[PDB]
């Protein structure tokens, strides 16, 4: 059998791969090991902008 | 008429004339003995491989 199917398989498999990561880890305002917390000293509103 | 074993009936547009001006649109069968698959493929298989 020479079946070519369309949509390509290796094209949906690159596209399936980004949509598999799972979301970034959002740590920035927790404490620490010692009991920091972790972060950089920039403003509250001027950080979302 | 043709004196062999076995004889059948072929489709050949104009397969004996003597025309002055060709219209150029033609239709040839081969004789069944021979794969006749081009002649329904010229339409819409373009994903045939």
């Amino acid at each position: 059998e020479q079946y070519k199917a369309r949509p390509g398989i290796a094209s949906v498999q690159r596209a399936t791969e980004s949509a598999e990561m799972p979301m970034k880890n959002n740590d920035e305002g927790t404490p620490d090991k010692k009991g920091n917390t972790k972060g950089d000293l920039v403003n509250e509103h001027s950080e979302a902008k | 008429f043709p004196e062999a074993a076995v004889s059948r009936i072929v489709v050949h547009t104009r397969w004996a004339s003597n025309v002055d001006f060709d219209r150029d649109s033609s239709v040839i069968m081969a004789p069944p003995t021979e794969n006749n698959i081009h002649l329904f493929k010229q339409l819409l298989n373009t994903e045939t491989l």
